[PDB]
């Protein structure tokens, strides 16, 4: 499960939103208004998806493997950029691995959903064709499938 | 177990209601949901229709793809953009055989002829697809392609936000029940929910509703019950919400007995697809035997299924189960021998495949990489243990459980259109109510690309439905208020009975969400073919399950909640319990064992193509509290041969 | 899971030490302990010896008899005070056959020739024994008698208190380790512990130490993991403390592979003894089949064990296992048919036995009666499900795991005297250290009466040892100070690393007690023939368990505790881990399956009377951190024939 | 597990010691010094032995069956006396059973541990006889057991 490092956490300074609390798919991250520091409210419901870890601008969140099967000492630390993401995997025995993978080939927020698509029409609404088809499929026509004789 | 730091209680009458009127309402902003939002925004312009997307968390990372994915499991490739081209006929054949003969081929062939386009768009939007020096999509197996998918959801999420507009996306709003047309008992009119960030009750009025809540997990007790209870292979975020509200609305379910048992790396449940298909890894028992070899003969009884290529996934699982029962564990994924073989002495080549190996985990299930790190397991030196997890219920992966939905007019045979009042692609038996992704049953193997695709298909159909039928659903305000009271009843019950005990979680007049869940899981695990009985069950076990579920269902009326988070947890439980009952009733109804490896009816141990080569469809009547079952014979829609 | 309301932290250096000097130290105030205190108090007068009893809880209700018991399982009856008289030879035979041919007959006959006297005293002290109109003790089966035993422990507690004196009884003090003689590496010198009510470190200096801590429970994952993780058939209070400190001291263990799997009422784990022996209740599978009969053929291979009467307990379990493996559950205890048949139409007779039925649960395992009430189960109308629970490690019941102990001079053969430096009854291989009840291995079926009796035996032997050998060990202050530091280390570790995380129970530098226990339970359940694999295991699984236990043992050095309660939980965990390691190494050493029904080694499925009809004795050398094993051939000591 | 009724618990503040805290075999019952009321500190470690329930002079403790398998509504209530104990078993469906069993045939605190026993002697210390033997066993002579030839 995830956990917040008090020394690095700043309850998300003056930003408009609390990154960890905003991103968690299971509503686990929340703010302790008293300490002004975040924490996982229900760790046994953590999927260890690392979403919070990646979105914490202070890098104040890490993941400690579930106690049921995880010996202490292991860690996976991500450093997500815009076109790639870096990972450092540290083994219980001190072994340290470093990787870097691409995550996007285009600028963030640059998607034009129907770029080049023709306008929809009432006639087309009645066909089997979806937006951009059959062009986006890459075929010379709408894919045909042989019906059982 | 949940221990809230402080209370956050509200009585129903103190909670403000927010009414949202729209034409198309999409419940669930995951992959199928975003697919629906994207496509719907396109055709909606024809009628100036309003499209709304409601999500309980944040779309940017919500659902099964929160960590990303290492591959796109469904890409036919009809032109040759990848290392391997396929035909649609071979795909349909593949899926039906994998289902041991039962799949709605009209539905499968339909998403299959649309899926590639979706994949091409994903790449247009920024998804990095592994490519060969020649520029081809790198194949994993025959139907999948590798991807650098860490940001797979954020990217698809952006497409949906750009398409429908952020003002039409409601996040942190949990939908717990559908609303039906006051004017028509078999038509949808919207849905109700509440915010998990503030005291606010939502009433969504809509002409068309699309269920995209994902499947259901945590119905069964996992192999880890402590913190790791949260380490379910499938999305722990999906709790069968769609199944619950749709079935409560009267929409018929299909193949709900068809659960999926995933064989994955032990405990962390990392993926095995790439290891098996891409790295050519072998799985051997504790004595070094490659059981797919030693157990091949046992598949001879499942002709022609057992003689199909690839071998049906359930039959692969069956081979594993035989090893487990003979006590030949641990079962190992010999990654060390795979890497050496593949590298062939070339150290630089080894480094390259070694990075690819870890990316396969770091791009979709980090826990597995963390598990190796914590246990000092170096994939190039030692093998890893693999094992089948507890059952999960969904319709987009290898499981085909979900609502019985209508197919395209140009593919759906007369035999399959009978239960639909209106014939609109992906519409349920309930008018105006559509089901996609995990929610749509009888057409599995959609995965990421296929789920998004099905969402597109339903969205266009919803627009067509609206413009052609011109519905004008009226919600029943009397029912809405009843639902509002029910929505926060758990909080009011807590306040009313907490004084009976000095401990908040040990009370005789109520159970907390985590307490009801543990009970649900124990019941399903011990009676509905869970890990406890090595996925075995029988009429008696199942009947006892219904008895225990009935007790639990009654106690749901005594659920309590100490804050908004737990209130969501309460309803997530309610959703799971009904999904559980449906699954049990379906398993009890089908008298055969068609998918050994997923579950066994020891009282009906054989596969029966004489009497059960049919889809089992059911409907729940809330007014009468009665379940009615029906058998729809399977008919081959597409041309193909074993 | 544990969430302390508030902290209660102390550093070793700030905790005051209380030194207690005594001659005889009894660790554990349960049934065997109270028996040892009682008897010791009698003989101690010969030398004005001091006797000290230390209990972690409160003797009034501590241990396995906290709820009371519905019967006394061991009463020979040599004169005819019960409905059935028996002979000692018949009893020794009975026990050896039940243990599948392995039992220290010198120890078994020894307690059996003394037990009746203990029972008679129990009645003299106020224990209400069921009696017939003629005044005879009502028999349950052949060796047990029915008792109204709700206050069974409080009564035995009063006797022990009157005998030893309250000022010699230390309650709420947890003993976590033994102290050895500074000048003799194989002699005990005392023990160390701490209060769980205040900050106080105890140092007991003694000439003789008697291990009476009961067995070990919770090593394996139970059939219920939520709140019901607390519902173990055997005493959840016993966590193998004696096993740990004794083995750490170098005292040899025996038959530690011989666990005990009890067949009980499902979930509540109520007793089945009275139902089988007194009410003539039948157990049947889901299809009304009486498996003790339908599975009779499967026992024929065991000779002569399979033909013994009654059928050995493990083989009785084996028959149910076969039913479970075939998936013929639920298994039912047909109480309804048992009561009807016993009453014979007489309604007044029915009411009488109906009350007796409920007393059987309300007198020793209320949870079962509560389960019946919550599930609306009326024993006269419907049957109850039964199932085998998870493994437990103890030597007083049907299992014989414990320390290798010396027997009486007149019965112990030279073959069994070899490993003892001093031949005192019940003394371990470590001079001055005795073991009783669950702590003494190779002599089972003691139960309540037998354990108290074995305590009396060791107590007298202990006084004789002191007066004859005039022991005078000296503790090592350097070690004591190291142990004191270790004692509170968890609390100090918590304070030192808690600031690494905003959450107390999610820290990268330590594990809390409940966290380590969940892990231990998962390891044992999945690799040490737990419920997860239907009590099956093999060399590979066992070797992997040792590797995982090694990881866990290392992490014990990183345990954290937030209060005294959790500090005790911390050491209870430590105690379980080592106990579990011994169990695993013992099962790995024995290459046969002598107790199918308790566990199966799939790689050595047969019983081997040619090379394994021996006691497996091991020793752990702390200084070398090495385990050594040896086989002590069984020899029949008492005259009897099959 | 056990749970305390606030309305009935007076924290034993009119007694020399806290009954529940004193009796619990697993050290679960403790006092919340704030409320001056008892509570089970670790319910999932409760064996449901009913010791606390039986010893609470205010009858403030009861047991709510483990949630894992217990439907709401059931209860077993004891009323422990000096010579007997009364039980009321209440079913979820409303059925109520009542029972009464003996628990002791002698007055509490009346045990004379070695009544009638002769004094121990050095000679007796070397035999196999325990206190009161061989007569407490019911035989005039110490029981013999045939050793195998
Ligand atoms: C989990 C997982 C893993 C681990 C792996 C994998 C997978 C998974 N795959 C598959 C995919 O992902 C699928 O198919 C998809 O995603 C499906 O979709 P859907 O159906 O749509 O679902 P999701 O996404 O999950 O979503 C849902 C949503 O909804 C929501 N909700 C719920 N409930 C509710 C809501 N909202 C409001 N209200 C309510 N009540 C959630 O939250 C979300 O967001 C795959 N695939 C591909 O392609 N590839 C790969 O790789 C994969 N993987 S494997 O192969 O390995 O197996
Ligand atoms: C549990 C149970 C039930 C439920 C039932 C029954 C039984 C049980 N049984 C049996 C008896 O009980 C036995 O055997 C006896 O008890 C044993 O003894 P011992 O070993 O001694 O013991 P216990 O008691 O448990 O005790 C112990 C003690 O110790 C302590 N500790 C621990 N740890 C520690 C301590 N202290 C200090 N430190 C440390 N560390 C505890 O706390 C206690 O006190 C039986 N029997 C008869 O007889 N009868 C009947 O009925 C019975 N039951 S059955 O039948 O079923 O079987
Ligand atoms: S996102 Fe990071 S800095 Fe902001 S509240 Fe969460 S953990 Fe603290
Ligand atoms: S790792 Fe994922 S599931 Fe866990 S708290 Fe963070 S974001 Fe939520
Ligand atoms: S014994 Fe009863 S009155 Fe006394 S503290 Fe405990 S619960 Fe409260
Ligand atoms: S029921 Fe027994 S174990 Fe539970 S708290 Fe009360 S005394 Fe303690």
């Amino acid at each position: 499960p995830s956990f917040v490092n008090p020394e690095k956490c700043d309850g998300c300074k003056a930003l408009e939103r609390t990154a960890c609390e905003y991103i968690c798919p299971n509503d686990l991250m929340t703010l302790d208004k008293e300490k002004m520091k975040a924490y996982n409210r229900e760790p046994d419901m953590c999927w260890e998806c690392y979403s919070c870890v990646k979105m914490c601008p202070q890098g104040a969140i890490d993941v400690r493997g579930y106690v049921d099967y995880s010996p202490l000492g292991g860690a996976c630390v991500p450093m997500r950029g815009t076109s790639d993401i870096m990972w450092t995997v540290k083994y219980r025995n001190g072994k340290v691995l470093r990787f870097k993978f691409a995550i996007r080939t285009t600028p963030w927020g640059s998607i034009q959903p129907f770029e080049g698509f023709p306008e929809p029409t009432e006639e087309a609404l009645k066909s089997e064709l979806l937006a951009g088809e059959p062009e986006i499929i890459g075929t010379s026509e709408f894919p045909q499938v042989k019906k059982k004789a | 177990v949940y221990y809230p730091k402080k209370y956050e209680l509200y009585k129903a009458d103190e909670v403000p209601t927010e009414v949202v009127e729209t034409d198309i309402l999409i419940i669930g902003g995951g992959f199928s949901g975003c697919g629906a939002a994207y496509e719907a925004a396109y055709w909606a312009k024809l009628g100036g229709l309003k499209v709304t997307l409601v999500e309980k968390a944040a779309v940017e990372r919500s659902g099964a793809v929160a960590q990303g994915l290492s591959a796109i499991n469904t890409y036919i490739d009809l032109t040759g953009r990848s290392e391997r081209q396929n035909t649609l006929e071979d795909y349909v054949r593949y899926v039906t055989l994998d289902m041991m003969g039962l799949a709605r081929e009209d539905l499968v062939a339909d998403y299959a002829r649309h899926v590639d386009g979706t994949v091409h768009l994903f790449e247009k939007w920024g998804l990095p697809i592994w490519k060969t020096p020649d520029g081809k999509y790198v194949r994993e197996g025959q139907w999948q392609i590798m991807i650098h998918g860490e940001s797979y959801k954020p990217i698809i999420a952006e497409a949906a936000k750009m398409a429908v507009g952020e003002e039409n996306i409601y996040e942190r709003v949990f939908i717990f029940e559908l609303l039906k047309d006051n004017n028509d008992p078999n038509a949808v009119a919207g849905a109700v929910g509440f915010s998990v960030r503030e005291p606010k009750f939502y009433v969504f009025k809509a002409k068309a509703v699309i269920l995209a809540t994902g499947g259901a997990t945590l119905l069964f007790r996992p192999r880890s019950t402590g913190e790791a209870a949260g380490r379910t292979w499938y999305a722990i975020f999906d709790t069968g919400s769609g199944y619950y509200m749709g079935l409560k609305a009267g929409a018929m379910l299909t193949q709900f007995e068809h659960r999926f048992i995933p064989f994955r790396f032990k405990d962390g449940y990392g993926p095995v697809g790439a290891w098996f298909l891409f790295f050519k890894c072998k799985a051997k028992n504790a004595y070094g035997e490659e059981y797919i070899k030693t157990r091949a003969a046992e598949l001879e009884k499942y002709k022609p299924y057992g003689a199909a290529q690839p071998i049906p996934t359930p039959l692969r699982n069956h081979q594993v189960m035989l090893e487990i029962m003979d006590g030949n564990q641990p079962i190992y994924m010999h990654t060390e021998e795979a890497l050496a073989e593949l590298a062939g002495g070339d150290k630089k080549k080894l480094k390259h495949i070694y990075e690819e190996a870890f990316e396969d985990f770091l791009d979709m299930t980090v826990s597995q990489a963390l598990l190796w790190a914590c246990q000092n397991i170096d994939p190039q030196e030692q093998p890893s243990e693999a094992a089948p997890a507890e059952p999960y219920i969904m319709g987009s992966h290898s499981g085909e459980a979900g609502f019985w939905v209508c197919g395209p007019e140009d593919l759906m045979p007369e035999e399959y259109a009978k239960l639909f009042p209106l014939k609109y692609n992906r519409m349920t038996t309930v008018k105006g109510l559509f089901a996609i992704g995990d929610c749509a049953g009888a057409n599995p193997h959609k995965f990421s690309s296929g789920s998004f695709t099905e969402g597109r298909i339903a969205a266009k159909a919803a627009v067509r439905f609206i413009l052609e039928q011109k519905p004008n659903p009226e919600i029943d305000d009397a029912v809405v208020e009843e639902l509002k009271k029910k929505a926060y009843a758990p909080m009011e019950r807590f306040m009313q009975y907490k004084d009976l005990s000095t401990a908040d979680d040990v009370n005789p007049e109520y159970i907390l969400p985590w307490q009801g869940l543990v009970r649900l899981q124990k019941i399903m695990d011990e009676y509905a073919a869970g890990i406890a009985t090595i996925y075995k069950t029988n009429e008696k076990m199942l009947q006892r399950a219904l008895e225990l579920l009935a007790f639990l269902k009654e106690d749901l009326e005594k659920l309590a909640a100490r804050d908004l988070h737990e209130l969501m947890r309460a309803w997530e439980l309610v959703h799971r319990v009904w999904t559980a009952e449906a699954h049990v009733r379906h398993m009890l109804f089908r008298k055969e064992t068609r998918w050994p490896g997923y579950y066994y009816r020891t009282d009906y141990p054989e596969l029966n193509d004489e009497e059960w080569k049919c889809f089992v469809c059911s409907k729940y009547d809330a007014e009468k509290d009665e379940w009615t079952f029906e058998k729809v014979p399977y008919v081959q829609v597409i041309e193909w041969s074993f």
